[PDB]
RNA sequence: UUCACAUCGACGGGAAGGUUUGGCACCUCGAUGUCGGCUCUUCGCCACCUGGGGCUGUAGUAUGUUCCAAGGGUUGGGCUG
RNA sequence: GCUCAGUGAUAAAGGAGGUAGGGGUGCAGAGACAGCCAGGAGGUUUGCCUAGAAGCAGCCACCCUUGAAAGAGUGCGUAA
């Protein structure tokens, strides 16, 4: 639910000036990427696969193995899915800056907080 | 352990439980042990 | 194994099975009965096995009527036989049953022994069935 | 279980066995054999009536016939003695000696009732000492 | 709401100090300190009469199961720090023996090597050289656990009953060789 | 404590009795002649007998019912009972023989009356296929 | 297997 | 031996697979061609061995059957298109 | 309103204290389910069979009595 928001802003779909062929979007900085939450059994079920290109070359991680090993890749991999594919897609993907700690070294760029209009996006335990 | 599609109590002391989604039969005697599958 | 003693033509139309049997519906001979829930074709072999099973499990219980019978012929062409040059050889015989049809009737046991017996009988049938009691 | 009709007839039968009797004897039993139950029932039905009953079953049957002062004897398991024919001491005496044999056999005497008066576990000693009709008359 | 377990209140005896912060319960008794967290739905009430009555925030089937569980859990940590828990296992066989020395429990069960077992702080293990082992601890779960780890090394076999068994056990004894 | 079955006025054969209860430390001749003396006091019949023993090897025994099957076999004048009771009837006895067998068996029963014992004997004869009136 | 699949327009 | 369900499981039923023998004729006809070996892989698991288990009509050794498991292994000859 | 299976992409007989509902029928306030305490008897070791069969290898019968209740016995067990 967060990754959709992120995709919208990175793409520029929330500006009156939006154009499909151009980058009007923002930069988005994701912090605390190891505290991201997922519903139900996904922590142990969801499966990140990647394939060498040799036969028998398939590799699989559960979401949790991944999140202990290199947790940024989880959110990068979830947002890249929702960005356009192709030249503009990739060039867009560089605008997503992800950090595992609660601190980002971007203070100079004066980040605003992200607006979230979704109801269900905030989980409570 | 027997494994089969149809698990029923095979006597009075038998008990059908549900473990991690699969239906099991635990009993006093070992032979009556079954798992669904 | 049940079967007709004579017919003129050997070979016969597959037919089509639609609707409900209204006539074989009632239970008019015994007390407890096994009723067909679904539209199917019963070979004489299956009826044999069902009757046998119910009879052996009832044993000390008395009576079993078989309310059906395999009077419609069925034909088959052999293996490695190219299509054409005539309809094949009648191999076996089926009874056509439609939902609601009574198959087995039974009398001379307590309701429990009857339930168990009829269950074991239903196990050898191609179809879903039901346990019913006399009115 | 037991239907309400059978229980009203049971309480009525206990009440009719109560109107004729001049004395009550309360006794509780837990964990004892049926053989000595049947020896005690070789001795008892000759001279006396023995009826084991529930707490409420005794409650509603006793309040009306004015034995009510005996209500505290109904706490715990309840077996009762009513004397229809023979005297009180002939019925009371065998029970205490049977309890002295029942020391390891788990018997206790809760109390007895006579003269419309309640007598505790010890005070029934007098009720044991009373003589037969031949000596009284 | 209608679990016959959650209705029964827990009695905190004197000697038992109960500290409650929000959903986190820390109890300090004669034998030590035990800490637990409650989940969202379970609300445990510490009375004025000195009792613990378990209530629940909502009733989902979830919370029902929860509250039965936690009333018994915290009864076990209360009674656990008060008196404690004793699990006793005896060993059956020729040459089967155990020796507690310092921080180890040494088992000679008929393996090649002596088996060593590091005893956790919370537990106090007493050995009868008469082939009996009693383990005492404030936490039900940890004592049970360790006891099972003992029993694991050589589970009682069917024929002669040999191996480590709990003090009260039905062991199927088949007649071997007839 | 052991249960044995012995004949009325005969005791101490080697195979049936002596070794069996004698391996429990029971005195053979005392039990034998006391059992034969108590059988001589009552009407002589085959006696199933429960003998109770103690740690000091002293023993006390209770003589049970001489079998109602055997007593009703001699009451009907027959030998072998019916192979199929209530189907084939092998004999008939009077109610006086009922009260007689129930009288000899009265100290060995739990019955509080003579009618209960008589109905018990009638039930045993109806069980072995012997008719009663 | 005694059941077929859905090819082309059927599908 | 007792005991349906250790192991077999008759009379019948419900399936999966797509490796056998087939049916079809959608496919290519111009030079889109079948079975064995050599060399060289690779993958599946319905597991022959090797790792861990449950049940046994498992005393032990060795089995039997079944569960998870496809990482590795799976010889050399006489004989055949 | 429902689902907790990532079901939500496909297949059956069969299995099931999954779960949310609906409908009959049992009991109970002289206390129903579960637990716990006790009792579970007499004929009799039923007859037959068998070296033995005593509730409990097998066959037939399966009544009666004392009773709050207790089957000629549901399973284990003994050569019995
Ligand atoms: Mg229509
Ligand atoms: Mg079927
Ligand atoms: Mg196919
Ligand atoms: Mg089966
Ligand atoms: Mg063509
Ligand atoms: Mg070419
Ligand atoms: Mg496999
Ligand atoms: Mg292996
Ligand atoms: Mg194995
Ligand atoms: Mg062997
Ligand atoms: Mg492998
Ligand atoms: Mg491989
Ligand atoms: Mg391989
Ligand atoms: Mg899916
Ligand atoms: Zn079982």
């Amino acid at each position: 639910r967060m990754a959709s928001t992120i995709a919208i802003h990175i793409r520029g779909k929330n500006l009156a000036s939006y154009t499909p062929s151009v980058d009007m979007g923002a930069f988005v900085i994701v912090v605390n990427a190891d505290k991201v939450a997922v519903s139900g059994k996904k922590r142990t079920q969801k499966l990140y696969r990647r394939h060498s290109g040799r036969p028998g070359g398939l590799k699989e991680e559960t979401f949790d193995q991944l999140q202990k090993r290199i947790p940024e890749r989880i959110i990068e991999h979830a947002v890249r899915g929702m960005l356009p594919k192709g030249r503009l897609g990739r060039y867009l993907f560089n605008h997503l800056k992800v950090y595992k700690g609660a601190e980002h070294p971007h203070q100079a760029q004066q980040p605003i907080d992200l607006p979230l209009r979704d109801k269900r996006i905030r989980v409570e335990k | 352990m027997k494994i089969r599609a149809s698990v029923r109590p095979i006597c009075e002391k038998c008990r059908l439980i549900r473990r991690r989604g699969r239906i099991i039969v635990i009993c006093s005697n070992p032979k009556h042990k079954q798992r669904q599958g | 194994m049940l079967s007709p003693k004579r017919t003129r033509f050997r070979k016969q139309h597959r037919g089509r099975m639609k609707g409900i049997s209204y006539r074989g519906n009632r239970i008019c001979f015994g007390r407890y009965a096994l009723q067909a829930l679904e539209p199917a074709w019963i070979t004489s072999r299956q009826i044999e096995a069902g009757r046998r099973a119910m009879t052996r499990n009832a044993r000390r219980g008395g009576k079993i009527w078989v309310r059906i019978f395999p009077d419609k012929p069925v034909t088959v062409r052999p293996a490695e036989t190219r299509m054409g040059s005539g309809k094949g050889s009648p191999e076996y015989w089926v009874a056509v049953v439609k939902p609601g049809r009574i198959l087995y009737e039974i009398s001379g046991v307590a309701e429990n022994i009857a339930r168990r017996a009829v269950a074991i009988a239903a196990s050898k049938m191609p179809i879903r069935t039901q346990f019913i009691i006399s009115g | 279980a037991i239907s309400r009709t059978k229980k009203e007839e049971t309480v009525e039968t206990v009440q009719k066995h109560l109107e004729n009797c001049y004395l009550l004897a309360a006794i509780n039993y837990k964990g004892f054999t049926v053989k000595q139950f049947q020896d005690l029932r070789k001795a008892l039905p000759e001279n006396t009536t023995l009826i084991v009953a529930k707490n409420t079953l005794v409650e509603k049957a006793v309040q009306d016939t004015q034995w009510a002062a005996i209500k505290p004897c109904m706490k715990g398991m309840n077996a009762w003695l009513f004397v229809h024919s023979e005297e009180i001491p002939i019925a009371i005496k065998p029970y205490r000696t049977f309890q002295k044999e029942r020391k390891l056999e788990d018997n206790d005497f809760t109390g007895a009732c006579f003269e419309g008066k309640f007598y505790g576990p010890g005070e029934v000693k007098r009720l044991e000492t009373m003589p037969s009709k031949a000596e009284i008359f | 709401k209608e679990s016959r377990i959650g209705k029964q209140p827990i009695t905190v005896p004197a000697n038992v100090a109960i500290a409650m912060e929000g959903q986190d319960l820390k109890v300090k008794g004669p034998l030590g300190e035990l800490s637990i967290t409650y989940p969202r739905e379970v609300l445990v009430e510490k009375q004025e009469s000195g009792f613990l009555r378990v209530r629940k925030a909502v009733e989902t089937r979830r919370a029902n199961q929860m509250h039965g569980l936690f009333r018994t859990l915290t009864d076990n940590m209360v009674v656990g720090v008060s008196k404690g828990f004793e699990k006793k296992l005896q060993l059956v066989g020729v040459g089967y023996r155990a020796t507690v020395e310092g921080k180890d429990l040494i088992l000679s069960l008929g393996f090649s090597h002596p088996v060593r077992m590091a005893i956790p702080d919370e537990l106090q293990v007493k050995v009868e050289e008469n082939t009996k082992v009693t383990v005492s601890g404030r936490d039900k779960s940890v004592v049970g656990q360790f006891a099972a780890t003992i029993r694991s090394w050589r589970p009682p076999e069917p024929y002669k009953g040999k191996g480590v068994r709990y003090v009260d056990e039905v062991v199927r004894r088949k007649e071997g060789k007839a | 404590v052991i249960k044995l079955a012995l004949e009325a006025g005969k005791a101490t054969p080697a195979p049936p009795v002596g070794p069996a209860l004698g391996s429990k430390g029971v005195n053979i001749m005392a039990f034998c002649k006391d059992y034969n003396a108590r059988t001589a006091d009552k009407p002589g019949f085959v006696i199933p007998v429960e003998i109770t023993v103690f740690d000091d090897k002293s023993f006390t025994f209770i003589l049970k019912t001489p079998p109602a099957s055997v007593l009703l076999l001699k009451a009907s004048g027959a030998e072998k009972g019916s192979k199929d009771p209530q189907m084939e009837k092998v004999g008939k006895i009077t109610i006086d023989q009922l009260r007689g067998i129930a009288t000899e068996k009265l100290p060995d029963l739990n019955c509080t009356t003579i009618e209960s014992a008589m109905r018990i004997i009638a039930g045993t004869a109806a069980n072995m296929g012997i008719d009663i009136d | 297997s005694s059941r077929p699949q859905k090819k082309g327009t059927a599908h």
